[PDB]
């Protein structure tokens, strides 16, 4: 069993502190080049830190003087101590065994770090009404919630064909937004009710919104 | 500093195709290069190390070649489990850090499909709050490349919109895209004609959907 | 030499002309710790050590006191209190081949850092995991050495540099390495302040009449006073008559 | 690292008692005249403390 298992991630306000663990089996952490690599949403892998088997450590410029890599030989575990956290530290954090010229061959499953001043908030659910003008589109706008995730269904699961729930985007305000759409026959807009079901466990919010043709 | 230039940003491939991905070092790095595979939500998987050596356990259809500045990855016969993102890494660089290529997404090839475009006005409920969201929908299209332009009273709007794309549909291999235009209620009520203009390979000429505020 | 197997030449019992070194336009790195380069020619040491090897350009900065990295930790380590000079120059025209020069190797895997001036030439398989290796390579079982493979098209950071580390050791034993300590011309029949081989004084040097033995250097009068000297370069004996003086 | 505190590293001769030297003339460590241009064997006499 050669694997790396990360833990310790979570949601934390800026300026807080967070300690990540990386438990290894098979690989001996203190006998290897061990790195921390992170990946921000939609961005590329960014190296954070590395500790040599002999004890030498290095850090990315962006984390110098705030992060500290370490290890416990008795626990065969790698650690990353993250102080003075900032919003732009938000990413999934991987631990990895580096073989230099032989590449990076063992990666963990990743732990997620989210740094934000945003207050937990349930979403507003607004209708995206089908236009008056063979098939019509309608949906729901799930705006201004935090943190991730929300799930959306239609007619309590009875409407699944043609449903597209988009990945959420982060707004300048630090809250998430998201839309769920479905395409349906124009001929049904008067005889078939469409309700979207929005669930956001962090805020204990379940909202059902009926989407109707708009009345000019 | 050494720069890695990877191309293309995306390619489309059917199962059985020969795929080729290219990586260019801004100066000679000899054989100090590695190739990885990564799928949405998963960690990277090492494929080739030292430019041309096959990592243990990686299928033999993967192969790397090149030394100096120009490097290629090669998938001799693309399998269903090979649809992923791929990128190169300069090995043992200085200053410390991992320089990765920009990445190549390998999606499922299919016939061209033009999007269905729908525009949605802000709801009356939302307008009561102070913010107007305008949403433009691009439904079931292929390929992924698509350009959406918002126009407000024929003024091309940039800087106040965000886009979201789904993953390739597991049944018809299309994409769907949404675009959300956010305005203050006060600004929104200063203009009449709201439109998104969509250009796409499947459309002979840009398709525009619009509404007039209050109609 | 390959950096892991760096070469060491022990230099003793000789005169060192350092003018050849510091006045050279052909070195790209030349950093001295604990000694001034120009002011080395008037110093004696008991031993000089010359360590030489090849590394990457990006690694040249690791040949210094208090540095870290694969070379300083696992290949060549200077002490924190280093008294010597590190000299380096680009040798891409020499130590790279078009197919890649794989003759130069470095240690890539080692459990702990080298002590200063330690030289590890072991080839034991490196146990990166829990189960042992027993000389068999494989996963978690890695040959400790790796090759640079210098190609001439490499950027400077990957091109080979030759490095020579001069260490200057001073023990409680007779010194055998000193610097040139040149001399000048000599003038006669004029009051001069003179410094012959080990003695110094003031006086007038004149052509002598004595017959010194082949091994005699310094004369001596009856009252334990220097009287004549043997010129170190010219095999001529010079009488030392103290410069004229008297009461006024 | 505070580097506002400096120390002179080179000088053509030792200071006399209570002598003060604040000149920034380029020290010529080699045989090549510097002509006020820093470079190889042409150093700024001051160096910052770490
Ligand atoms: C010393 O060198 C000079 C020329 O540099 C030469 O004329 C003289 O004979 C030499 N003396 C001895 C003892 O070799």
């Amino acid at each position: 069993q050669v694997q790396l298992v990360e833990s310790g991630g979570g949601l934390i306000q800026p300026g807080g502190s967070l300690r990540l663990s990386c438990a290894a089996s098979g690989v001996t952490v203190s006998s290897n080049y061990m790195s921390w690599v992170r990946q921000a949403p939609g961005k590329g892998l960014e190296w954070v830190s590395i500790i040599y088997s002999g004890g030498t450590t290095y850090y990315a410029d962006s984390v110098k003087g705030r992060f500290t890599i370490s290890r416990d030989s008795s626990m065969n575990t790698l650690y990353l101590q993250m102080n003075s956290l900032r919003a732009e530290d938000t990413a999934v954090y991987y631990c990895a065994r580096d073989l230099m010229v032989y590449g990076i061959d063992v990666w963990g499953q990743g732990t997620t770090v989210t740094v934000s001043s945003a207050s937990t908030k349930g979403p507003s659910v607004f209708p995206l009404a089908p236009s008056s003008k063979g098939t019509a589109a309608l949906g729901c706008l799930v705006k201004d919630y935090f943190p991730e995730p929300v799930t959306v269904s239609w007619n309590s699961g009875a409407l699944t064909s043609g449903v597209h729930t988009f990945p959420a985007v982060l707004q300048s305000s630090g809250l998430y937004s998201l839309s769920s759409v479905v395409t349906v026959p124009s001929s049904s807009l008067g005889t078939q009710t469409y309700i979207c079901n929005v669930n956001h466990k962090p805020s204990n919010t379940k909202v059902d919104k009926k989407v109707e043709p708009k009345s000019c | 500093e050494i720069v890695m230039t990877q191309s293309p940003s995306s390619l489309s491939a059917s199962v059985g195709d020969r795929v080729t991905i290219t990586c260019r070092a801004s100066q000679g790095i000899s054989s100090y290069l590695a190739w990885y595979q990564q799928k949405p939500g998963k960690a990277p998987k090492l494929l080739i190390y030292a430019a041309s050596t096959l990592q243990s356990g990686v299928p033999s259809r993967f192969s790397g070649s090149g030394s100096g500045t120009d490097f290629t990855l090669t998938i001799s016969s693309l399998q269903p489990e090979d649809f992923a993102t791929y990128y190169c890494q300069q090995l043992d660089s200085y200053p410390p850090g991992y320089t990765f290529g920009q990445g190549t997404k390998v999606d499922i090839k299919r016939t061209v499909a033009a999007p269905s475009v729908f525009i949605f006005p802000p709801s009356d409920e939302q307008l009561k709050s102070g913010t107007a969201s305008v949403v433009c929908l691009l439904n079931n299209f292929y390929p992924r490349e698509a350009k959406v332009q918002w126009k407000v009273d024929n003024a091309l709007q940039s800087g106040n919109s965000q886009e979201s794309v789904t993953e390739q549909d597991s049944k018809d291999s299309t994409y769907s895209l949404s675009s959300t235009l956010t305005l203050s209620k006060a600004d929104y009520e200063k203009h009449k004609v709201y439109a998104c203009e969509v250009t796409h390979q499947g459309l002979s000429s840009p398709v525009t959907k619009s509404f007039n505020r209050g109609e | 030499a390959s950096v892991y197997a760096w070469n060491r030449k022990r230099i003793s019992n000789c005169v060192a002309d350092y003018s050849v070194l510091y006045n050279s336009a052909s070195f790209s790195t030349f950093k001295c710790y604990g000694v001034s380069p120009t002011k080395l020619n008037d110093l004696c040491f008991t031993n000089v050590y010359a360590d030489s090897f090849v590394i990457r350009g990006d690694e040249v900065r690791q040949i210094a006191p208090g540095q870290t990295g694969k070379i300083a930790d696992y290949n060549y380590k200077l002490p924190d209190d280093f008294t010597g000079c590190v000299i380096a120059w680009n040798s891409n025209n020499l130590d790279s081949k078009v197919g890649g020069n794989y003759n130069y190797l470095y240690r890539l895997f080692r459990k702990s850092n080298l002590k200063p001036f330690e030289r590890d030439i072991s080839t034991e398989i490196y146990q990166a995991g829990s189960t042992p290796c027993n000389g068999v390579e494989g996963f978690n079982c890695y040959f400790p050495l790796q090759s640079y493979g210098f190609q001439p098209t490499n950027g400077v950071g990957y091109q080979p540099y030759r490095v020579v580390v001069l260490s200057f050791e001073l023990l409680h034993a007779p010194a055998t390495v000193c610097g040139p300590k040149k001399s000048t011309n000599l003038v006669k029949n004029k009051c001069v302040n003179f410094n012959f081989n080990g003695l110094t004084g003031t006086g007038v040097l004149t052509e002598s009449n004595k017959k010194f033995l082949p091994f005699q250097q310094f004369g001596r009068d009856i009252a334990d006073t220097t009287d004549a000297v043997r010129d170190p370069q010219t095999l001529e004996i010079l009488d030392i008559t103290p410069c004229s003086f008297g009461g006024v």
